[PDB]
C-alpha cells in the first residue's frame, strides 16, 4: 500500500533519493519505518530502521528520514554495487506490517 | 546539585498506564481530608507529589458549604505524597493564593501564588521556601497563571501569566525566572488570540505549552518557548479534532491561526503532547459538559488540518465526572528519553451534584509506555449518598 | 551468528495444504517474535504473518487470513506456517524473519534477519 | 550500597516468637484505619514494613460496605511501619493494582502491581519509586502474582506470574528482573500442575517457593529457582501432612509429582521452610475453613512421603479466624545464618461474620529462634459487636 | 555551622504581602486541632515554624471549656510547620510553661518557658532541646517574658523579663544568654516607665524592641540593645500616632520620655520597625477593642513628635477580631538586606463571642516588599455558629 | 552606550497640540520606565510625566494633568508625549530620561540617562 518510484538512477558518485508514500495510519502513523535492500536471488538485507537508524554493518552512505506521510531513503556516493531492489516497510494501525511496491535502483 | 537541562527526547507512546490515584473523596467520607480543587502533579529529583489548591476545610466539616467559589483568603497551595489523599495532617503548604504554579529547577523548587481581590491581585514568587520576588497586577482583572508544572532549563523557568477579561482580549505575558528573580519578560506573540491555564512540558527541542482559549476557540493555543533564547511563538493545533469543553462537533478541516468557532466564553484546562507521528491529544468525551476523558493518537495534529485519530484510550467513562487535566514529567528519571505523563481532576459535588453544598476533587494520574497495554476506566466512585 | 533455515517447500495441487518451518539458531528463540514474508517470482515482498515471542499473539495479512495459521514451538527453536487451501496466487518463495525487538509484545519489526527462503508452487 | 547476595544458610528453628502485630481491626474500631487485605511483610536494609492491598476506605466509613470484592480501581499497594496499623495518615502508596509483589535488592526496592479488567490486565514494574517496565496479559484471564516478598540475588529478582483459569490449567511463567527490567523469562517446568501465590525465601542454595494449587491438590507445589543460572524446577511436598484449605484428612502416604486429591477448585496461600531435618510446614487447623494456624516440624517433608510431625507450635487457635500466610526474611541482619520469619493474615468480617458489610484483616508476624520457647495463641480479638 | 551575625540592614518597605496563614479555627471545626493562644513566628536556618502556647486540648473537645484562662499546668510551648494548623499529630513541644520566648542562634535553638504559681514562678532555659539554666522569680508576681522571637548576635541572645505588678511599677530586667547560660544581666534603664511583652528584631545596628506599657501609656516603649557591649537604653516612640489598645484619640503632638495618658491598666502586644524614613507602625483599628489591624508608614516615628502617616495598608478589617501582634525575620535568607515580617493573632471565642466557652486563635503572617502591591484584608472567618 | 534622542519640537500657536517623541537605543527599552522633564529657559527642571516599563501605569505632574498624555511603543523603542491645548507657560526644552530601575513598578528614579532635549515654543 506504500507507493515507491518504480525506479531511480544516477551515475557513480551521485546521490539518489527513494521515496515511500503511505497514509497517516502507516508511514505517518508510527516511527517504525524501515528500508531493505534485495539483490536478485538473495534474501533482503535490513539497511535502515525506525526511520533513521543504521544496523551495524551498514555503511554511512545509507541514511533516511521522514516528513508527514512520506518516508525517504538517501543513498550518497552511489556505487555500482548498490544496484538492487529497495523496499520500504512500515507498521500499520491494522496490527500488520506492509511493504511498498519497491524501487529498482540502477547505476549509470 | 546542578540545574536540570532538557537534553532528552520523548519516549514513544503506544499506550498509557496507571501512575497514581489518591481516592481523596472516597477516603474523605469519614477521615480528615481537605477540600481541594485544580490539582496538578510535579516532581522533584527524588520524589513526586500531588499539588492542589486547598479551601482551608475538610470535606465533612461545616466550612465545606460554599466551596464552589474560586477565590478567597482561605486558598493555599499545598502538596502531599503521590497517591495519598490531601489530608490535614500530611500536607505541606507551599504558598498562599487562589492561583498558582510550581517547578523544580534541578537545585531547588520555585513556586508562585496569586492572591488579592479581583482588581488588585499580586503574585508572590517563592524559591527554596522563601519569598524572592513579586509581580503586581497590570490589567486589574484577575491576575492568573498556569495551575500546573512549569519547566526549567539550566535554571530558567518561563511562566505564563494572564491579566484581563476572560470573555475578550487580555494581556498575556511570559516572565522568565531564575532562582525566583525575573531575567526577562515578553508580551505574548504569534497567532493565538486568547491564552489561559497553559500545560507545559519540555523536551530537548524546548518547552511546549497547550493552553485554553476561553474566549472563542474549541481548538487549543500552543505556545512554543525557547528557554535559552528566552523567545517564543504561538498558534493553534491544526487538527480537526476539537479538544475544549463545551465544543461544537468535530469538522472535517481544522484551523491553525484562528480559533475554531461554536462555543464562546467557556472552556476547560487540558493538554497535548505534540511530537509529529507520536502525537496524543487529551479531551473530555462529552461535548456539553466536563465528563469522561480520553486520549487520542492523532498524527501530526499540530500541523495537519485534516488529521484524524488512528488509535486511542479511554481514561474515564462519560458516565463519570471529569475536570481539568494537564501534563507533567519526571525529568530526573533514568533512561534515554522522557516518559510523558498526565493527570485528570475528577470533580464531585457542586455544580453538578446539588445534593451537597461542597465541591471537591480526586486525582487520577497516568504515564506512557511503549507496550500496547490493556485499558480500564479509572472513575472516582465515591457514593454521593454517603455524604447526605 | 544468527541463522534461519527454511524447509518444507514443494508443489501443492490447488486446494491442498502444505506446512513450512524454520529452524532457528544463534540467538535465543524465546526472546524474539517472528514473521513470515513471501515473494512471488518477479514481484515485491508481501508480509504474511507474525507471532509473538510466547505464541500468545498471532496476526495475519488480509490476503491469507482465515487460510493460514502461524505457530511456534519454543522447545525446538522452530517456527511454523500451516497453509491450508492453497491457490495459484500463493506461489512464492516463503521466508522466515527475526523481529529485532527483545521480549516485547510490539510486533513492529524491523526484520533483523532473514532466512534464504523456500519455494512453494501451486 | 551493593546488591544483596544470598550467602548464608538458615538458622536452626526450634521454636517461633512474636515479631510483630498491628491490631489493625481492634484499633480501627474508633480511629482512621484503612481496610486492607492480603498482607505481607518485607524488609529493606534498615527497616521492616508491613505491606497490604488497600480498598481506599476506612473501616468505619460507608465505603467499607462491599469490601469483600478482590478487584477494583480503588486497590493499591501500601506499606506502613511494622506493628503500626494501616492508617490513612502514616501509609505510603507503593503502586496501584489489585495484585502485587515487592522486594529490596540491596540497593533499591522493586515493586510490581497488576491492574486492569479481568480480560485485559497488565503489570507495571516499578523500581526506586519510578515505573520501569510493563507486562501485558497473555492468557486474558486475571493476570496475577505472588502477594508476598520476592527474593533477589546479586540484583536479579525472579517473579512468579500466572494468567489463566483458576479451576483448570493455566499459563505460569517466571520473569527474571534486574533494576526493574526483564533479563529473561521462562515457562513453568517440572512436575507441579498448577501454581498460584508463591511464598518465596532465599538461602545460599537458591530461592525456594511454596505455592498454592487451586485446581486439584491438597499438598503444595514447590518451585526451586537458581537466580544465577536463572533456571528452575518444580514438584510437590512429599509429606502426608496436607497443608491447603479445604483439605481431606491426612493420608499415611503422600505424593511428590502429582496433586493429592479430595478438594477441587479451592485453597489458601501458605508457606513452608524446607531444610532437611530443619523443616517446618505452616497450615490452618480447620480442614473445612480458614481458621486457626499451626506450625509443624516435619523432617524431610519435601522428599519423605511417610514423614510425620515430631514437634509443633500453635499460632492461632481454631476458634479464631485465620487467613493467608507466607514467609519473609531479614537478609541484612547480623549473624551467620538467616532467621526465618512468617506472617498470618487474620480475616474479620465478610464472608464469615455477616453482621457487618466489610471484610478486613489484622497482621500477626513471628520469627524463629534456637531456644525452645513457650507458646501462646495470638488471635485478633476485635469484638465484632462493637462495629454494629 | 556558625553563629548568626547581624551584618545586614533592613530592606526598603513599600508594601506588605502574605507570607503565611494557618486557618486553624476554620479547619479545627471538624478535625483534631489544638486550642492555642499567643502565637509567634520564628525561623531556623532552613525552616520557618509557627509557635504558640497550647491549652492541652482540642477545639471541639470538652476540655476546651474554660480556655479563657492564661495560666495553668496544661500550657506548653509548641511549634508546627508554617501555615499548617496546630494539630495534635504534627506539633512538637519545645518546653512547658504559661509564658515563653525562643530563637535560633545560628547553631542551635534556645527556648525559655515560665511555669509555676503566680507567687513562685520560675523560668527554665532550654538549649538544643535540653534544660541548661534556670531563673527563679524575684518580685514574686507573675514572672513573664516576651512571647516572641528573640534575636541573637554571635551567640548572645538578650531576653527581656518582667516580674511585678501589671498596674504599677515592676522590676524589668534583661538577661544575656549564650548557649543557654547567663553571661550578664541588667536592670532596665532609660526613660521607659513600664515594660512588657517586647517584640524584637535585629539589624546591623543592634537589636530593637517595641514593648507594651500596661500601666500608663498609649504609646509604646522601645528598648535599644547592643548585643556586643551587652548594654541598652530606652524611650517611647515620639510619634503622635498611638499604637496601644485601648487608646485615646491621636493628639497633634506625641511624647518621647513619658507615657501618653488616657487609658490606664491595659494594652496589647504589638510592634514597629524603626528605620528613619523607612518606619512602619502596626496597630489595631478600633481604639476601644482588639479589632482590625493596620500598618502605617510614619517617617521618623521614633524621634519626630509631630510625624503623621504618609502611606498605609489594611491587614484586618475592623469588623473582624484581631489580637496580639509582633515582628520576626529570616536572618538566614539570601540577599543584601533583611526582609521585615510580622504576624497578627486573630482571637475567636471568649471573651467576645459568648456563644462558645472556648477561646482560640488563628495566625496571619506577612512580609515586606519593595514593590507597591495591592492589599486585601486577611480575616479569620470561621463561622462561630458551626461550633454551636 | 545609552542614547535617547528627542524629536518633534517646534512652535505651536496657543491652544494647538504638539507630539514629541524619543528614540531609545543602547539598552532594552522594555526593561525600564521612562520620564519626561521640561526646562523653561532660565528656570530649573520640572518633572512632567512617567510611564512604567509595560505602559500600565502613567502619572503626571499637576501642572500638565488633564492636558498631556504619555505613551510608549515597545516594539519601536519609542517614548511619546502628546501635548494638547498648549499654553505660553509650556514653553520649554523637553527631555526624555531613563529610569535606572530594572523591571519594577516603582516609578521613583533616579534618572539614569538624559537625552539632549528639544524646544517647544508656544
Ligand atoms: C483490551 O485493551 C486494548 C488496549 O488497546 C483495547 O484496544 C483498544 O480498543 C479501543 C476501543 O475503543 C480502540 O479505541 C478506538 O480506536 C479508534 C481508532 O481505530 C480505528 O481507525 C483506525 C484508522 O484507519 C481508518 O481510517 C483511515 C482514514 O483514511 C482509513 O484509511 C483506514 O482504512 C481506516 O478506515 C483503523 O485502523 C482501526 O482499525 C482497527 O479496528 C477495527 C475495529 O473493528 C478492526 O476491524 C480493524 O481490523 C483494526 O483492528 C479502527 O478502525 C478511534 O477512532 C476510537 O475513537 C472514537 O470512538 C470512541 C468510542 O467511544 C469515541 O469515544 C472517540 O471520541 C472517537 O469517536 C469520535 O471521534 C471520531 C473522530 O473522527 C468521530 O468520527 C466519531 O463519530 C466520534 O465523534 C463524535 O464524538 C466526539 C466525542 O464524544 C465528538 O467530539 C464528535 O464531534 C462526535 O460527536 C477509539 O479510540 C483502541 O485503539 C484499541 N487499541 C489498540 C492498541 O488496538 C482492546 O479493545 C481491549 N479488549 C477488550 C476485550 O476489552
Ligand atoms: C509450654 O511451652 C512449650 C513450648 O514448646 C509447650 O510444649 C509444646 O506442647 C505442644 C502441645 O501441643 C506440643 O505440640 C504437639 O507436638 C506433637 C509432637 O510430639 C509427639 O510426637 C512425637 C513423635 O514421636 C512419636 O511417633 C514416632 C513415630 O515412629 C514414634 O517412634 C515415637 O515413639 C513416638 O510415638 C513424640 O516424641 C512426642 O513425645 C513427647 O510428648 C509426649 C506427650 O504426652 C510425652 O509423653 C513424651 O514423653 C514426650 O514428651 C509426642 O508424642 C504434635 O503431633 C502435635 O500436633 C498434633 O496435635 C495437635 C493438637 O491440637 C493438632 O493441632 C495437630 O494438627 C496435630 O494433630 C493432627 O495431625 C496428626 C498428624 O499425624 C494426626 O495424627 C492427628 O490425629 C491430627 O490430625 C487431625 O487434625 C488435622 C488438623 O486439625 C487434620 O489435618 C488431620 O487430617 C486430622 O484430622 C503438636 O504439635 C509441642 O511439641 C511442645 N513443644 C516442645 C518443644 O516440647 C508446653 O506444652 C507448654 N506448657 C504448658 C503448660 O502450656
Ligand atoms: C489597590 O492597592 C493599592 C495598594 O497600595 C491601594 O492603595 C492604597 O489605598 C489605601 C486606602 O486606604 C491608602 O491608605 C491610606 O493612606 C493614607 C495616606 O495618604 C494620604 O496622605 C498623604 C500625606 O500627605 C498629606 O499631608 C501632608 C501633611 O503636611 C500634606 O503636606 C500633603 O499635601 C497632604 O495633605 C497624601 O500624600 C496622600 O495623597 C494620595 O491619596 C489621595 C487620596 O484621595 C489622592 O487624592 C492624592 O492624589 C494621592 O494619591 C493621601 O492624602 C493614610 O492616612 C490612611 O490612614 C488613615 O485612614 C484610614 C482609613 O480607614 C484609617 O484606618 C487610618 O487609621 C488612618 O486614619 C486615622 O488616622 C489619621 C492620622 O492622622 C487621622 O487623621 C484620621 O482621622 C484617622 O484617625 C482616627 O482613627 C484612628 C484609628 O481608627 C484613631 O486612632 C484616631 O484617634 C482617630 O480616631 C491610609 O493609610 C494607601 O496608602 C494606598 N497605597 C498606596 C501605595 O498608594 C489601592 O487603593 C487599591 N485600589 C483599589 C481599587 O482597591
Ligand atoms: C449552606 O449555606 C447556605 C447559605 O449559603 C444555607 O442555605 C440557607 O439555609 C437557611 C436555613 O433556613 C435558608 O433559610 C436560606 O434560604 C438558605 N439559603 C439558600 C441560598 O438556600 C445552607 O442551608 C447551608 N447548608 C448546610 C448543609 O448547612
Ligand atoms: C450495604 O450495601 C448493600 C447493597 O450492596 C445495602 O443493601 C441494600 O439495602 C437496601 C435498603 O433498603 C435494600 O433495599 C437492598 O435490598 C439491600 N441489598 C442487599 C443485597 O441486601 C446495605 O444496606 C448496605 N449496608 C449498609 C450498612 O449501609
Ligand atoms: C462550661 O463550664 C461551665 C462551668 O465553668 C458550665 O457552666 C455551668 O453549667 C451548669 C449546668 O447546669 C450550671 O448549673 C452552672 O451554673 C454553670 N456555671 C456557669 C458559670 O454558668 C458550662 O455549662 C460548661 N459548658 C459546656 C458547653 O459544657
Ligand atoms: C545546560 O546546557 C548549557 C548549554 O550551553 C550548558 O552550558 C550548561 O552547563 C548545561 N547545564 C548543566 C547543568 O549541565
Ligand atoms: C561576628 O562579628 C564578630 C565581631 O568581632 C566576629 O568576631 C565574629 O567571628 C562574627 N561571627 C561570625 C559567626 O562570623
Amino acid at each position: 500500500v506504500l507507493t515507491q518510484p518504480a525506479s531511480v538512477s544516477g551515475s557513480p558518485g551521485q546521490s539518489i533519493t527513494i521515496s515511500c508514500t503511505g497514509t497517516s495510519s502507516d508511514v505517518g502513523g508510527y516511527n517504525y519505518v524501515s528500508w531493505h535492500q534485495q539483490h536478485p536471488g538473495k534474501a533482503p538485507k535490513l539497511m535502515i530502521y525506525d526511520v533513521s537508524n543504521r544496523p551495524s554493518g551498514v555503511s554511512n552512505r545509507f541514511s533516511g528520514s521522514k516528513s508527514g506521510n512520506t518516508a525517504s531513503l538517501t543513498i550518497s556516493g552511489l556505487q555500482t554495487e548498490d544496484e538492487a531492489d529497495y523496499y520500504c516497510s512500515s507498521y500499520t494501525s491494522s496490527t500488520t506490517n506492509v511493504f511498498g511496491t519497491g524501487t529498482k535502483v540502477t547505476v549509470l | 546539585r546542578n540545574f536540570n537541562n532538557l537534553t532528552k527526547g520523548l519516549c514513544t507512546i503506544n499506550s498509557w498506564h496507571i501512575y497514581g490515584k489518591d481516592n481523596a473523596v472516597r477516603i474523605g467520607e469519614s477521615s480528615d481530608v481537605l477540600v481541594t480543587r485544580e490539582p496538578y502533579v510535579s516532581c522533584d529529583p527524588d520524589e513526586c507529589r500531588f499539588y492542589a489548591l486547598s479551601q482551608g476545610t475538610t470535606i465533612r466539616g461545616k466550612h465545606s458549604n460554599g466551596t464552589i467559589h474560586d477565590r478567597s483568603q482561605y486558598r493555599a497551595l499545598i502538596s502531599w505524597p503521590l497517591s495519598s489523599p490531601p489530608t490535614v495532617y500530611n500536607s505541606r503548604v507551599e504558598c498562599i493564593g487562589w492561583s498558582s504554579t510550581s517547578c523544580h529547577d534541578g537545585k531547588s523548587r520555585m513556586s508562585i501564588c496569586i492572591s488579592g481581590p479581583n482588581n488588585n491581585a499580586s503574585a508572590v514568587v517563592w524559591y527554596n521556601r522563601r519569598p524572592v520576588a513579586e509581580i503586581n497586577t497590570w490589567a486589574r482583572n484577575i491576575l492568573r497563571t498556569q495551575e500546573s508544572e512549569c519547566v526549567c532549563h539550566n535554571g530558567v523557568c518561563p511562566v505564563v501569566f494572564t491579566d484581563g477579561s476572560a470573555t475578550g482580549p487580555a494581556d498575556t505575558r511570559i516572565y522568565y525566572f531564575k532562582e525566583g528573580k525575573i531575567l526577562k519578560w515578553e508580551s505574548l506573540t504569534g497567532t493565538a488570540k486568547h491564552i489561559e491555564e497553559c500545560s507545559c512540558y519540555g523536551e530537548r527541542t524546548g518547552i511546549t505549552c497547550t493552553c485554553r482559549d476561553n474566549w472563542q476557540g474549541s481548538n487549543r493555543p500552543v505556545i512554543q518557548i525557547d528557554p535559552v533564547a528566552m523567545t517564543h511563538t504561538s498558534q493553534y493545533i491544526c487538527s480537526p479534532v476539537l479538544t475544549d469543553n463545551p465544543r461544537p462537533n468535530d469538522p472535517n478541516i481544522g484551523k491553525c491561526n484562528d480559533p475554531y468557532p461554536g462555543n464562546n466564553n467557556n472552556g476547560v484546562k487540558g493538554f497535548s503532547y505534540l511530537d509529529g507521528a507520536n502525537t496524543w491529544l487529551g479531551r473530555t468525551i462529552s461535548t456539553a459538559s466536563r465528563s469522561g476523558y480520553e486520549m487520542l493518537k492523532v498524527p501530526n495534529a499540530l500541523t495537519d488540518d485534516r488529521s484524524k485519530p488512528i488509535q486511542g484510550q479511554t481514561i474515564v467513562l462519560n458516565a463519570d465526572w471529569s475536570g481539568y487535566s494537564g501534563s507533567f514529567m519526571d525529568y530526573w528519571a533514568e533512561g534515554d528519553c522522557y516518559r510523558a505523563c498526565f493527570y485528570v481532576e475528577l470533580i464531585r459535588g457542586r455544580p453538578k451534584e446539588d445534593k451537597v453544598w461542597w465541591t471537591s476533587n480526586s486525582i487520577v494520574s497516568m504515564c506512557s509506555s511503549t507496550e500496547f497495554l490493556g485499558q480500564w476506566n479509572w472513575p472516582d466512585g465515591a457514593k454521593i449518598e454517603y455524604f447526605l | 551468528q544468527v541463522q534461519l533455515v527454511e524447509s518444507g517447500g514443494g508443489v501443492v495441487q490447488p486446494g491442498r495444504s502444505l506446512r513450512l518451518s524454520c529452524a532457528a539458531s544463534g540467538f535465543t528463540f524465546n526472546n524474539y517474535g517472528m514473521h513470515w514474508v513471501r515473494q512471488a517470482p518477479g514481484k515485491g515482498l508481501e508480509w504474511v504473518a507474525v507471532i509473538s515471542y510466547d505464541g500468545s499473539n498471532k496476526y495475519y495479512a488480509d490476503s491469507v487470513k482465515g487460510r493460514f495459521t502461524i505457530s511456534r514451538d519454543n522447545s525446538k527453536n522452530t517456527l511454523y506456517l500451516q497453509m491450508n487451501s492453497l491457490r495459484a496466487e500463493d506461489t512464492a518463495v516463503y521466508y522466515c524473519a527475526k523481529d529485532k525487538r527483545f521480549i516485547t509484545m510490539i510486533l513492529v519489526g524491523p526484520f533483523d534477519y532473514w532466512g534464504q527462503g523456500t519455494l512453494v508452487t501451486v
